[PDB]
RNA sequence: CAAAUGAGAACUUUGAAGACUGAAGUGGGGAAAGGUUCCACGUCAACAGCAGUUGGACGUGGGUUAGUCGAUCCUAAGAGAUGGGGAAGCUCCGUUUCAAAGGCCUGAUUUUAUGCAGGCCACCAUCGAAAGGGAAUCCGGUUAAGAUUCCGGAACCUGGAUAUGGAUUCUUCACGGUAACGUAACUGAAUGUGGAGACGUCGGCGCGAGCCCUGGGAGGAGUUAUCUUUUCUUCUUAACAGCUUAUCACCCCGGAAUUGGUUUAUCCGGAGAUGGGGUCUUAUGGCUGGAAGAGGCCAGCACCUUUGCUGGCUCCGGUGCGCUUGUGACGGCCCGUGAAAAUCCACAGGAAGGAAUAGUUUUCAUGCCAGGUCGUACUGAUAACCGCAGCAGGUCUCCAAGGUGAACAGCCUCUAGUUGAUAGAAUAAUGUAGAUAAGGGAAGUCGGCAAAAUAGAUCCGUAACUUCGGGAUAAGGAUUGGCUCUAAGGGUCGGGUACGAUCAACUUAGAACUGGUACGGACAAGGGGAAUCUGACUGUCUAAUUAAAACAUAGCAUUGCGAUGGUCAGAAAGUGAUGUUGACGCAAUG
RNA sequence: GGUGAACUAUGCCUGAAUAGGGUGAAGCCAGAGGAAACUCUGGUGGAGGCUCGUAGCGGUUCUGACGUGCAAAUCGAUCGU
């Protein structure tokens, strides 16, 4: 019912390949997320945590591992990252970055 | 969002109508809502006692 | 409630025939569409289904009876004459 | 097919002398989100009819399983 | 009609066995002056209209 | 094809057990159900075969 | 939307040719075949539906077993139970009318 | 446009674009018809009115798998032997009539034998439907091509055979319920009876299935200068088995005017309604089994080795005058009342048979065997059919997404399909098709012929005449866009013993603001009035020059006929139509 | 002396097909007027060999196209239903 859902995100082939930055992620994610559709509603119900190399999301309102997949292509499309880093499903809200 | 468009209300003008009053909404339909929904409300008030059998039947003929 | 005020059931034929076809049509046809008594069970139930077919559905029952009335005026006539005769021929 | 939920009726049924090969079907069934449990079926196959007979213990499962004869061909999967 | 009788397949048979051309060492035999098959049909060309 | 009604009745086969059904005329006033009476010594009732 | 297909050779909405619309295990629509429904048997005295028996087409009843087929009541999958009750009791009735009637004419025979 | 193949490419193939058909398709199948046109490999002499490397062409081969789909069975309209009667005769009538018209059961139980100590009848050939009736199969996978036919799994019907599980024996063919009725069963011959088969059409309403729409979540793809918790897509459960579920109908209990109940539609109730309780139908729905192991959606790891294997998901909802289909309870219509038969059940009746290790049930369950013969490929049409042809013609039918909109109108798009019609060169006159035009407005012409004008919807208003039903959209006028709002439509939940939250959003009105006074902005969509002749109308005909005032029509009238008859057939007939008829009928006319 | 109802004409038997609107018949419900007789007003309902108009069926006009044609009868627009 209300049991807060986690989302984990392996960036560690990205951040071995030193091209892109777990830090600056999940900054995007954390000003970029919106809940209830403006700004002021992201009181510690929505919160992102950088291990260095996993970024974990943790949500007790709305939110869900397709917007999670939307937000991180828009950063990749914002800076340049899209035809060598595709976000993909491993199980569950366990998502990763892989190169191939 | 044409249709979020017309929830709230727009494109429905004179302009727009292309078909009669009854090709859009039946009377018979709307004669049909009207007359279910006042016949349930009849019923449950008799149902509940709020009025007896006798002003329901006089209600119901007169509904 | 009078929508029209005299071709009644014949509005549905509205313009063509002539009027006095029309009225003719119209006479035996609210005869042959009216509801009649059961002289069986008392109860207005007996429809009409062909031309001298007279079914009441309340009892379940079917009636020989003239094309568009349940019971003709000459029929009436038949029957108190084979009844009179009977007597007759009894007493 | 036909369905079972009696265990002495599942037990005749493989006694009927007719039938010699069981299946025994391993399901991961959700009846409380908390308690994904270990649902099975043995389906014993007649010469008219496959009987699925069906169990959501674990333990009455693996003692049904035991009790089985070895002699009817039972296939896991 | 893909509805048919025996009779009509058997008659579509034959007509199928016969439609070939003829063979080449027909034309070697001596004393001969086939040189094609006369009776050849084709299903646009001729209807046997059975 | 007829402006009159038809009257399937039914009587008993006074030398075989089993029912005759008969198609009749219906007569104004002839109800289902109803007794009618076919003979020389039947009674001068609507429906009867006097 | 996926369209389907008669299953048959008979191409036309025929009575005996009925088609529902039904999704299988494939994740396709396919039509298949629904034929004629059965009608209810009839009390042969009064027509009414009669109840208690099962309503299937004519061979399946000869496949079905005698239960479904009638009520333990007399003239059970025949007549209706009212039809029954109200020719057991025309049968009694008209009985004790014909005594009654047969005792009248042998005392008036003695009298005249 | 490029590439490949090729001697050679506008035409073949692949990719990339641009388009179209736009779900009464240029899609997916079928009927008749065709007969191999289907498919593969070679292949361009002729044909594809240009070309061709391609083909429905040529050469060689492959391909059609059924107890469940059809035929086969039944009978309809009708055809048609027999008996018999005509005819010189080929042959005609006739189909139950003026006929001596005939086959299955416990069966006597052993040399016999549908010869037999026995039994009953009454359709009184046959053919006639691949759209009528009808015993039974679904899912998934598989091919160069076949699949409801093959494979795997799961079922069902018919015919036959037959043994085990389940009720009685000093109540032989059950029990319970008040009753509608219910069981796993629970003998039943002749004989008789009933039901199913078995039925029209239209209108509204209700319910279901599929589809459309929509929320959360899981997984991929598109956009991402900027904005989109964003756009698209997968999330599916077959025949069959069990349990449970409805209208309608029915039963029990009290016995109702102060009439009540009740449908959208006014129909029921002392011949027993409201109310309470219950029974029944398998449509339909739900939960399981089939069955997730299938199929789909993803991620990952071996690696010319007829190439594989693992992991995760396949989950919860909602809405509706939505579309189509089916079903149900109903109403309307008829001087029209909307096949038969095969076949299968059931019921009356009680023939015969049956009892402590022996008998009664194969209509309860399980178990065994078999299910022959022919069709099955493909097209089904701007190229597989017919029209002399690869002909702008004709030819029966099933499924039918989104938006606008009243709308399977027109217009645009998704799935699927096609991109086929000899091509190239800014096009002179005259054409064909589509259009504009100042001022006038029919002065043209036989004639407003052809074009134009009108057009949707909401309001206002609407004459003569009339058969009072119409005329009528009479005639005439006014508004119509966008945006931001406002107000009318609508279910559950109670008081220790005078009252209100979540929850579709789809139809109407009203207001403000706004703009080149534009707004049914494309599409689409009546011109009207005053009179005359004529035919009452609806309808029908000269296929291929005449659609009319001609013909029909209802209405009216006349004539013939009571059956040994009227009208009309046949060469004749023991022959026919009306006639399955009978003056409210048939026939002949105006 | 024979052949044809595969086109077409007509009658049977068995099947199948026919969007959306307009008008608003009977039958019902509720009111209003009047002393009565009776009259009137709303709603419901959904009839018609009615009507506008698709598919379908037909073929008025252009006396349009074509008229050694796509075609020994077709094409387009406009039309009837």
């Amino acid at each position: 019912q209300k049991i807060a859902k986690t989302f984990t995100v392996d960036v560690s082939s990205p951040t071995e390949n030193g091209v892109f930055d777990p830090a600056s992620y999940a900054k995007y994610l954390i000003d970029h997320i919106k809940v209830e559709g403006a700004v002021g509603n992201l009181g510690n119900a929505v919160t992102v945590t950088e291990d260095g190399t996993v970024v974990t999301v943790v949500s007790t309102a709305k939110f869900s591992g397709k917007y999670l997949k939307y937000l991180t292509k828009k950063y990749l499309k914002k800076n340049q990252l899209r035809d060598w880093i595709r976000f993909v499903s491993t199980k569950t809200n366990e998502y990763r970055l892989a190169f191939y | 969002a044409h249709a979020q468009s017309k929830r709230e209300g727009r494109h429905s003008g004179y302009g727009k109508r292309k078909g009669t009053r009854e090709a859009r909404l039946p009377s018979q339909v709307v004669w049909i809502r009207r007359l279910r929904v006042l016949r349930r409300l009849l019923a449950k008030y008799r149902d509940a006692g709020k009025i007896d059998k006798h002003l329901y039947h006089v209600l119901y003929k007169e509904s | 409630a009078k929508r029209t005020k005299k071709v009644g059931i014949t509005g549905k034929y509205g313009v063509r025939y002539g009027s006095s076809l029309r009225r003719q049509v119209k006479k035996l046809e609210i005869q042959q569409h009216a509801r009649y008594d059961c002289s069986f069970c008392g109860k207005k139930t007996v429809k009409r289904g062909a031309a001298g077919i007279w079914t009441c559905s309340c009892c379940k029952k079917t009636v020989a009876g003239g094309a568009y009335t349940v019971s003709t005026a000459a029929a009436a006539t038949v029957r108190s004459t084979i009844r009179r005769l009977r007597e007759m021929v009894e007493a | 097919a036909r369905e079972i939920t009696d265990i002495k009726q599942f037990l005749e049924l493989t006694r009927r002398a007719d039938v010699k090969t069981a299946t025994v079907k391993i399901n991961k069934k959700l009846n409380k989100a908390g308690k994904p449990f270990r649902q099975t079926k043995f389906k014993v196959r007649g010469s008219s009819s496959l009987y699925t007979l069906v169990i959501n213990d674990a333990g009455k499962a693996k003692k049904l399983i035991q009790s089985l004869p070895p002699t009817l061909k039972v296939n896991r999967l | 009609a893909a509805q048919k009788s025996f009779r009509i397949k058997q008659k579509m048979a034959k007509a199928k066995k016969q439609n070939r051309p003829l063979p080449q060492w027909i034309r070697l035999r001596t004393n001969n002056t086939i040189r094609y098959n006369a009776k050849r049909r084709n299903w646009r060309r001729t209807k046997m209209n059975i | 094809g007829r402006g009159a009604p038809l009257a399937k009745v039914v009587f008993r086969d006074p030398y075989k057990y089993r029912l005759r059904e008969e198609i009749f005329i219906a007569n104004e006033g002839v109800h289902t159900g109803q007794f009618i009476y076919a003979g020389k010594k039947a009674s001068l009732n609507v429906g009867n075969v006097l | 939307a996926q369209r389907v297909t008669f299953r048959r050779r008979n191409p036309y909405n025929t009575r005996s040719n009925k088609i529902k619309v039904v999704k299988t295990p494939g994740g396709i629509l396919r039509a298949q075949h629904v034929k004629k429904l059965a009608t209810r048997p009839k009390c042969g005295d009064c027509g009414s539906a009669l109840q208690g028996i099962s309503t299937l087409r004519p061979r399946q009843y000869a496949t079905v077993s005698k239960t479904h087929k009638t009520v333990s009541r007399a003239y059970g999958g025949s007549r209706c139970a009212n039809c029954v009750k109200e020719r057991i009791i025309r049968a009694f009735l008209i009985e004790e009318q014909k005594i009654v009637k047969k005792v009248v004419k042998e005392q008036t025979e003695a009298a005249k």
